[PDB]
């Protein structure tokens, strides 16, 4: 988000089309970073400061926000006010660059540990049963 | 070998008195021979007021492995 | 008591219709055979095109319908038109009344012709929704007012059954698979009033069994089978199978999650 706050700043001012049409830039962006902190995050779910704070956006909007970034389709999910949680069932498929892949290989990491303790773990416990 | 038992009572009974009130159960004369029983008793004092106070996986192997012998 | 079998070619292509035409609302024609009162079989399907207003009566195209025929007729399908598929995506299964006067324009070519709504978007990887029924959430509509509900399965050959078989190979995958739960639910029920069924049978067996000697007792029971051993028996197909039942979900959870 900051980055990009950043570079706008410049050429915002060189090319009379991104003059006009710096409302889009600013949601394209929110949208964006809240798909990727979706997309990282290891069980989706979120409070709404967390996007708010993400996106830098005050939350009023942020089920505004939300519900945008459903009706275009790029999430799925459902909002729950009373306790202020997002659940996005899943977050759309998307061509992935370099440094982003580094990061699902982590949670790939994770997941594959997860498994070599429990089956190496199960054998142990019932080892007098086994076929 | 009277007052434990109400003490032992007690215990159980309800998990809040006033000082004033062990005094009237466990028959004290004295307000400050309360807090000495009670600290022997090893009560916890509040200003005269008292307070008394595997996972599944596991499980189911557990079950097999004991029909399985 | 009246049903319709539905062939998995219909089904297939109708499905497959019904959710490419969404979010917009499809039609086609039904072919298949009146056995008895009691059954409508459905063997095949055809798509009809869309139409400028919604599905209705005029959007029954004859031209298109006989062009249809006769090249069916080529290949040899010949069937009757036995209903007429739909579908109401988002809305559930029900005919609103512009669906009713279309079904009654196929009353008058057949007086069994029967209406299959089928729902796109809601009918998801588990239970497909589908309706078929006939004239005079649903309630609104008078479900049972100006029309009434049927009923539907599936015909399948054995050799149908054999490609369906090879889709999924699960020669890797078994021993993570969890069988359908809603079945282990008449599973673990049936089986509980069973052995209730067959309790007081012990019972029968200990009290008789008790006053009177056993060469007196095989005279009366070896027809059927020693109702302790219902107990025995019984009780071990609910341990085991409800022992899997837990163990496998216990590690779907921590694993996969
Ligand atoms: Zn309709």
């Amino acid at each position: 988000f900051d980055k990009f706050d950043s570079l706008i700043k410049v050429q915002i001012s060189k090319i009379p089309i991104l003059a006009q049409h710096e409302s889009f830039l600013r949601q394209k962006i929110c949208l964006m970073t809240l798909i990727e902190t979706v997309f990282v995050k290891n069980i989706r779910m979120l409070s709404f400061e967390d996007i708010s704070k993400a996106t830098h956006l005050p939350k009023d909007n942020v089920e505004h926000l939300v519900m945008r970034a459903i009706s275009l389709g790029l999430l799925k999910g459902s909002i729950d006010q009373v306790n202020e949680l997002v659940t996005i069932s899943w977050v759309q498929p998307r061509i992935i660059s370099g440094d982003q892949i580094t990061k699902m290989k982590d949670r790939l990491v994770e997941w594959n540990d997860q498994v070599e303790k429990l089956g190496k773990k199960m054998e142990a416990r019932g080892q007098s049963i086994w076929v | 070998a009277i007052r434990d038992e109400i003490a032992k009572n007690t215990e159980l009974s309800y998990d809040f008195l006033p000082l004033s009130n062990i005094k009237a159960l466990l028959f004290f004369n004295n307000e400050k021979e309360t807090e000495k029983f009670a600290l022997e008793r090893n009560w916890p004092i509040v200003n005269s007021k008292v307070y008394f106070n595997t996972n599944i996986i596991e499980k189911a192997m557990d079950y097999a492995i004991s029909i399985e012998n | 008591k009246e049903t319709v079998y539905i062939s998995s070619i219909a089904l297939l292509k109708m499905l497959k219709h019904g959710r490419a035409g969404v979010p917009m609302e499809v039609m086609g024609l039904m072919l298949g055979e009146f056995v008895d009162d009691y059954t409508v079989n459905v063997v095949d399907v055809f798509a009809m095109p869309q139409s400028g207003t919604g599905v209705s009566v005029e959007a029954v195209d004859d031209v298109f319908q006989a062009k249809m025929m006769d090249m069916l007729k080529q290949t040899g399908r010949d069937q009757m038109v036995v209903g007429w598929y739909h579908s109401h995506p988002g809305f559930g299964c029900w005919l609103s009344s512009v669906d009713v006067n279309t079904q009654k324009s196929f009353e008058q070519l057949n007086s069994r012709a029967v209406a299959v709504v089928v729902d796109p978007i809601q009918s998801v990887k588990g239970k497909v929704v589908i309706d078929a029924f006939r004239l005079i959430q649903a309630l609104i509509h008078g479900l049972n007012r100006h029309y009434y509900s049927l009923n539907i399965d599936y015909h399948k050959t054995a050799k149908e059954t054999k490609m369906l078989m090879n889709l999924h190979k699960e020669q890797w995958q078994s021993g993570l698979k969890m069988y359908d739960y809603e079945e282990k639910e008449e599973s673990n029920l049936a089986a509980t009033k069973s052995m209730v069924k067959i309790a007081e049978q012990y019972s029968k067996r200990i009290e008789e069994e008790k006053e009177l000697t056993e060469e007196e007792l095989k005279t009366r029971y070896v027809g059927r089978q020693d109702p302790k051993k219902h107990l025995s028996e019984t009780a071990d197909e609910t341990l085991e199978n409800n022992i899997v039942s837990v163990l496998t979900a216990g590690v779907n959870s921590v694993a996969i999650k």
